[PDB]
RNA sequence: AGGGGAUCGAAGACGAUCAGAUACCGUCGUAGUCUUAACCAUAAACUAUGCCGAUUAGGGAUCGGACGGCGUUUAUUUUUGACCCGUUCGGCACCUUACGAUAAAUCAAAAUGUUUGGGCUCCUGGGGGAGUAUGGUCGCAAGGCUGAAACUUAAAGAAAUUG
C-alpha cells in the first residue's frame, strides 16, 4: 500500500534508479526475489485467471478442500510469466498466485517469416516443449494467418506479443496447467537456440551488483 | 611472460615449510579429474601430490578475493573442527565474513531466516563435508574457490586448490599463506620482499 | 511391478538349480531361493558342564560343540521370526546383522 | 518436574539482554525481574528467575552454546592469540640433530623444480 | 541480431559460455563469472581495469570448469605449465 | 447392523438441489460469493458508522 | 554389419557437439564424408579436420569448434524433382533463411541455394544447421 | 509293448477334526515315479526385455588367456608351481550418478526421437462373447496348428498418494 523496504541488494539498488531497465537484469541472469522489482520496470499487464480446481481431497474427517488457481499474465510486447498456488479460499489463492507469476515473467524473442520489412511478426525459428505426456509445438507462419491453436494455449500468445504461429499438440492435452506449462517452456527456450545472426563475438562487462557499492 | 612479472615464484624459504606440514600425503583412491596435478602415484601406496602446482594456484584464487570492492562480500566455510580457528583468525586480519560449525541450510535462499547473507563468492575448506554449501550456491549465480585433495567430487567449483585437506597442520598453513598473499597485493605489506610479522602456528587447533 | 531385481532367488547365468527340502514343512523349494542358516551350538548348556566336569573321565575336557545347517522356505522361516518383513529402502541392503561385542 | 519453552525462552531473552544487571543471588535475581518484565502470576514471575540464576551458575565455568552476547566476543577474543615460542612446524633440521625426512620421488619433484640445494633426508619405501 | 534496415530489433544480445560457446539463457542459475585482476611490475593491483570470464551451467554441473579455466587462463598468458594437452 | 440396510424411505437426498440449498461446490461461484459478501458488508458498516 | 558409413560418422559428431567435447574420431574414410564435411567447412560449422593414413579404410580426426546443430542422414536415398525442393525444406529445416540439405547429382555432391542457380537435382544425402 | 518295480506317491480304503468335510492332519496303497523301443510338441518354456552394427560416465570386485615387475614360498629345487602389484582382450554380475528417458515404478539401456529415417523378421488395435462354432490339416487317443460371426456393454486396465 506504501513505501515498500527492499530486504535484498537488487531491490535496494533498483529503488534509488541507478539501473536503467530489466534487459540488463535479464542480460547478467540474476534472480529475482521481490515482485516490485518486476512492476517497476514493466507496468500495464493485464491478468486473467483461467479456472480453479476442486479437489476433495483426504478422508478420515471427511475431506479437508483446498483450492489451486491459475493465472498467467504478459503486455502483448514480449514479457510473459505462469504462475500457480493453491489455498483454503480462492481470494487467498489468487492474489498468491499473481505474485509467483510477476516473479516469473521472462522475455521471448520474435522474428520475421521470410523477408524482414520491419516489426517481427512470428518465431524465429520452431521449438517445442514437454511438460509429462504433452508435448507441444511452435512453427512459424506468414503474415495474414492468425492464431491457430486451442482456446487455452492460444490465449497465452497474445500475452506473449506473438502474432503468426502454427500449433501442434500430441499427448492428453486435457490436464491444462501441464498443457501450459509445456508451452511456457517451448516459448521460453527459443534464446537459446544458436542462429547464424549471433556467432559474433561479444565483450564481457562487469554486473550492476559489482560495479558499486550499495547503500545501508 | 605477458601477464604477470617474475617475481611471483615459489622461493626457497617458503618451499620447506608448505612441505613440513605434510601436503603432499593424501588420498590413496585417485580421482580422474584431479589426475593433472599428480606428479607421480608413489611405489605400492599413496599418490604425490605436485606442489609446485600448488603455488600458481594460490596465486591464482589470490587474485579473486582481491577483486570485490568491499571486503566483506566474501564467505569462507569450514564445519570439520581442525578448519575452523585458522578461518576465524582469517575474517579477522582481512575482511570478510565467517561461518565455523553448522550451515543451517536456507541460509542463501531463504530471506526470512535469521542467518541470512548475500555474498558473492564462497571459499570452501572440504567440498565433500561442506556439499550443503556448494549446493546452495548452485542458486544464485556465485562462483566457489575450494580447498581439495585429489579425491573430492568437482561439481561447481571453479578453481581447485591441491593439498592435503585433512591433515592436522596442512589445512592450517594454506589459509596463513593464502591471507599473506592477499595482503601482499593490496597495500597492507607494501612490498613482495619484507617478512610478515605473525607465524604461521597461529593458525592451529587446540584440544581443549 | 518388479519387487526385487533378482527376483529374490539369486539365480541369473543359468536354466534352473536342483531344489532342497524345507527342514521345518518339507516343501520343495530351489537351492537359491533358501534361507540357509549354519549353527555351532555345544552339546549342553553351562550349567549342564559343571556337573559333567565334577566327574571327569579324564582330567579337564570340554565336550565338542556340534554343527548344524538349517534350510527353510520361505513362509515357513517369517513364521517362526528367523526373518521378518523390513521396510521399502531397507530390503536393497545385504549385510548381515552387526552383532554387539559388549551387549551394554 | 520438568520446565518448557515459555520459561526458557523469557530466561533466555533476558540474561542475553541485561547480563550486568544481575547476578547469581536468588532474590535480587528475584526482584529484578518484576521490575524489567510484564507478568501477570508470582508463580511464573519466580519460576522465570529460578532458571535465570541456575542459567548463570553454570556460565560461569565455560560457555554455553545457547548463549552469545555482546561481551562474550571482545572478551574470548582476547584469550585466543597463544603463540608456541618454539615454532615446532618451522623446519626443525636447524633445531635438532635429524633433518627432514622425504622419498625418492618426492626428490625427483624438487630437481624438476631445481630445488635440489635444500638438504634433506631420503628414505625408500619399502613394499609394506 | 535482426536488422529490418540495418538498426537492431532484438531486446537484447545474450551472452555465450567462454568453453563452449552455448548462449546463456535467462533464469539460468547456475552461471558465474570470474574476474582476474592485472598486476603491476612490483605487484600492485591496478584498480578499474579486468578480464572477465563467463561459465555455463551446463559445464558447471559436470564439473569439468576447472580444466577450462586452466585453457583459457593459460593462452592468455596467466600462468606456466600448468595445462597441457598430451 | 446399523448402517448399511437403511430402515426408512429413500426421500429425495438429492446433492445436486442440496448444493443449491447450502453452497455450489464449484470455485466460480465462491468469486461471485466473495464479491457478494464485499458489497452487503459496506452497507451494514456504514449504518452503524453513521 | 555397417552398412551406412556416413550416418556412422555424423553420428559420432552430434553426441560431442551436446555433450560439449571438441575432438571426435572417425574410424571408417570414404569420398562422401571428406567432401560432405567439405560443405560445412566452406559455412564454417566445423574446423580443421585431419586425414590419417595406412593402408586400410583409413581414420579421419577434426576438432569440433561448436556452433553446430543436429546434423542428420535420409538412409533409404529418395530420387528429388527440381520442382519438389520447397517441400524438403519445409519438411526438416529450423527456418528458411539458414540451413542446407544436401544432395548428390552428376555435377558433384553439393547443396541446394546453389542447385537451384545451377539448375540441377539427384538424390538426397542429409541436413545439417 | 517289454524289463525292473527299493523309496515316495494320482485313483481308492480306513482314522481323526468339523453341523456337514467327497480336503487341509495320520496308517496303507494302484497307475505313476526308473529303464529299453516308439509317440505327443505344450509350460509364469520369464530377463514377462527378438537378432546384427556404431557412439556415450566413474568405480571396485570376479572367471579364462596373454604381457611386465621387486619380493616370498618350498620342490633332485634353479626354470616352473603358488602368493603380491599393474596393463590388456572376452564373459556372468554389482555399486554411485543423471548430461539422457518414461505416466511412474525404474533403466549404462528401457539413451543418442516433434531438432522425428543404420539393416532385417514377428506380434497387438476398448472390454466380453472366445482360443468358442464351422472348415482344413497332423495324432492310436488325450489333443496340437490355423481361426470367425450374431449379440452385449461405458467402462475394464497401469503406476503412484491419502485413509
Ligand atoms: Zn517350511
Amino acid at each position: 500500500e506504501k513505501e515498500w523496504q527492499p530486504v535484498t541488494k537488487l531491490g535496494r539498488l533498483v529503488k534509488a534508479g541507478k539501473i536503467k531497465s530489466m534487459e540488463e537484469i535479464y542480460l547478467h541472469s540474476l534472480p529475482i526475489k521481490e515482485y516490485q522489482i518486476v512492476d517497476y520496470f514493466l507496468p500495464k499487464l493485464k491478468d486473467e485467471v483461467m479456472k480453479i480446481k476442486p479437489v476433495q481431497k483426504q478422508t478420515r474427517a471427511g475431506q479437508r478442500t483446498r483450492f489451486k488457481a491459475i493465472v498467467l499474465i504478459g503486455d502483448s510486447d514480449g514479457h510473459v510469466g505462469l504462475g500457480i498456488k493453491t489455498s483454503k479460499e480462492v481470494a487467498t489463492a489468487i492474489r498468491a498466485a499473481i505474485i509467483i507469476a510477476k516473479l516469473s515473467v521472462i522475455p521471448v524473442r520474435r522474428g520475421y517469416w521470410g523477408a524482414n520489412l520491419g516489426r517481427p511478426h512470428s518465431l524465429p525459428v520452431k521449438q517445442s516443449g514437454k511438460c509429462g505426456s504433452v508435448t507441444v509445438r511452435l512453427i512459424p507462419a506468414p503474415r495474414g494467418t492468425s492464431l491457430v491453436a486451442s482456446p487455452a494455449v492460444k490465449r497465452l500468445l497474445q500475452l506473449a506479443g506473438i502474432e503468426d504461429a502454427y500449433t501442434s499438440s500430441s499427448g492428453s492435452t486435457k490436464t491444462l496447467e501441464n498443457t501450459l506449462k509445456a508451452t511456457f517452456a517451448a516459448v521460453a527456450n527459443t534464446y537459446g537456440f544458436l542462429t547464424p545472426n549471433l556467432w559474433k563475438e561479444t565483450k564481457l562487462i562487469r554486473s550492476p551488483l559489482e560495479e558499486y557499492a550499495d547503500t545501508l | 611472460p605477458a601477464n604477470l612479472p617474475s617475481i611471483f615464484n615459489p622461493t626457497s624459504a617458503d618451499i620447506e615449510q608448505l612441505l613440513a606440514a605434510q601436503c603432499h600425503i593424501g588420498s590413496k583412491n585417485l580421482n580422474v579429474h584431479m589426475q593433472p596435478y599428480v606428479w607421480k602415484t608413489r611405489a605400492d601406496g599413496v599418490n604425490i601430490i605436485n606442489l609446485g602446482k600448488t603455488w600458481e594456484k594460490l596465486v591464482l584464487a589470490a587474485r579473486i578475493i582481491v577483486a570485490i570492492d568491499n571486503p566483506s562480500d566474501v564467505c569462507v566455510i569450514s564445519s570439520r573442527p581442525f578448519g575452523q580457528r585458522a578461518v576465524l583468525k582469517f575474517a579477522a586480519h582481512t575482511g570478510a565474513q565467517a561461518i565455523a560449525g553448522r550451515f543451517t541450510p536456507g541460509s542463501f535462499t531463504n530471506y526470512i531466516t535469521r542467518s541470512f547473507k548475500e555474498p558473492r563468492l564462497i571459499v570452501v575448506t572440504d567440498p565433500r563435508t561442506d556439499a550443503q554449501a556448494i549446493k546452495e550456491a548452485s542458486y544464485v549465480n556465485i562462483p566457489v574457490i575450494a580447498l581439495c585433495d585429489t579425491d573430492s567430487p568437482l561439481e561447481y567449483v571453479d578453481v581447485a586448490i591441491p593439498t592435503n585437506n585433512k591433515g592436522r597442520h596442512s589445512v592450517g598453513l594454506i589459509w596463513w599463506m593464502l591471507a599473506r598473499e592477499v595482503l601482499r597485493l593490496r597495500g597492507t605489506i607494501y612490498n613482495r620482499e619484507t617478512p610478515w610479522d605473525v607465524m604461521p602456528d597461529l593458525y592451529f587447533y587446540r584440544d581443549p | 511391478v518388479k519387487k526385487r531385481k533378482n527376483n529374490g532367488r539369486n539365480k541369473k547365468g543359468r536354466g534352473h538349480v536342483k531344489p532342497i527340502r524345507c527342514s521345518n514343512c518339507a516343501r520343495c523349494t530351489p537351492k537359491d531361493k533358501a534361507i540357509k542358516r549354519f549353527t555351532i551350538r555345544n552339546m549342553v548348556e553351562s550349567a549342564a558342564i559343571r556337573d559333567i566336569s565334577d566327574a571327569s573321565v579324564f582330567a579337564e575336557y570340554t565336550v565338542p560343540k556340534m554343527y548344524l545347517k538349517l534350510q527353510y522356505c520361505v513362509s515357513c522361516a517369517i513364521h517362526g521370526k528367523i526373518v521378518r518383513v523390513r521396510s521399502r529402502e531397507g530390503r536393497r541392503n545385504r549385510a548381515p546383522p552387526p552383532r554387539v561385542r559388549y551387549n551394554k | 518436574r520438568v520446565r518448557t519453552k515459555t520459561v526458557k525462552k523469557s530466561a533466555k531473552v533476558i540474561i542475553e539482554k541485561y547480563y550486568p544487571r544481575l547476578t547469581l543471588d536468588f532474590e535480587t535475581n528475584k526482584r529484578v525481574c518484576d521490575e524489567i518484565a510484564v507478568i501477570s502470576s508470582k508463580r511464573l514471575r519466580n519460576k522465570i528467575a529460578g532458571y535465570t540464576t541456575h542459567l548463570m551458575k553454570r556460565i560461569q565455568r565455560g560457555p554455553v552454546r545457547g548463549i552469545s552476547f555482546k561481551l562474550q566476543e571482545e572478551e574470548r577474543e582476547r584469550k585466543d592469540q597463544y603463540v608456541p615460542e618454539v615454532s615446532a612446524l618451522d623446519f626443525h633440521q636447524n633445531s635438532e640433530t635429524g633433518m627432514l625426512d622425504i622419498d625418492q620421488e618426492t626428490k625427483d619433484l624438487l630437481k624438476h623444480l631445481g630445488f635440489d640445494s635444500i638438504p634433506v633426508n631420503v628414505i625408500p619405501v619399502t613394499q609394506s | 541480431m535482426e536488422n529490418d534496415r540495418g538498426e537492431i530489433v532484438d531486446l537484447y544480445v545474450p551472452r555465450k559460455c567462454s568453453a563452449t560457446g552455448r548462449i546463456i539463457k535467462a533464469k539460468d542459475h547456475g552461471s558465474c563469472q570470474i574476474t582476474i585482476a592485472k598486476v603491476d611490475e612490483n605487484g600492485r593491483a591496478i584498480q578499474g581495469e579486468n578480464i572477465i570470464y563467463a561459465f555455463s551451467g551446463f559445464v558447471r554441473a559436470m564439473g569439468e570448469s576447472d580444466d577450462a579455466l586452466n585453457r583459457l587462463a593459460q593462452r592468455d598468458g596467466l600462468l606456466k605449465n600448468v595445462w597441457s594437452a598430451q | 447392523g446399523d448402517r448399511h440396510p437403511t430402515r426408512s424411505a429413500p426421500r429425495s437426498n438429492s446433492e445436486k438441489q442440496a448444493s443449491q440449498g447450502w453452497g455450489a461446490t464449484e470455485g466460480e461461484a465462491e468469486l461471485k460469493d466473495e464479491q457478494a459478501a464485499e458489497e452487503i458488508a459496506q452497507t451494514e458498516k456504514k449504518e452503524a458508522a453513521e | 554389419v555397417r552398412t551406412s558409413v556416413l550416418h556412422d560418422a555424423l553420428n559420432s559428431i552430434n553426441n560431442a557437439e551436446k555433450m560439449g567435447k571438441r575432438q571426435v574420431m572417425i574410424r571408417p574414410s570414404s569420398k562422401v564424408i571428406v567432401k560432405f564435411l567439405q560443405v560445412m567447412q566452406r559455412h564454417g560449422y566445423i574446423g580443421e579436420f585431419e586425414e590419417v593414413d595406412n593402408h586400410r579404410s583409413g581414420k579421419i580426426v577434426v576438432q569440433l569448434n561448436g556452433r553446430l546443430n543436429k546434423c542428420g542422414v535420409i538412409s533409404p536415398r529418395y530420387n528429388v524433382r527440381l520442382a519438389e525442393l520447397e517441400k524438403w525444406v519445409t519438411k526438416l529445416l529450423p527456418a528458411r533463411q539458414f540451413g542446407y540439405v544436401i544432395l548428390t547429382t552428376s555435377a558433384g555432391i553439393m547443396d541446394h541455394e546453389e542447385a537451384r542457380r545451377k539448375h540441377v537435382a539427384g538424390k538426397i544425402i542429409g541436413f545439417f544447421y
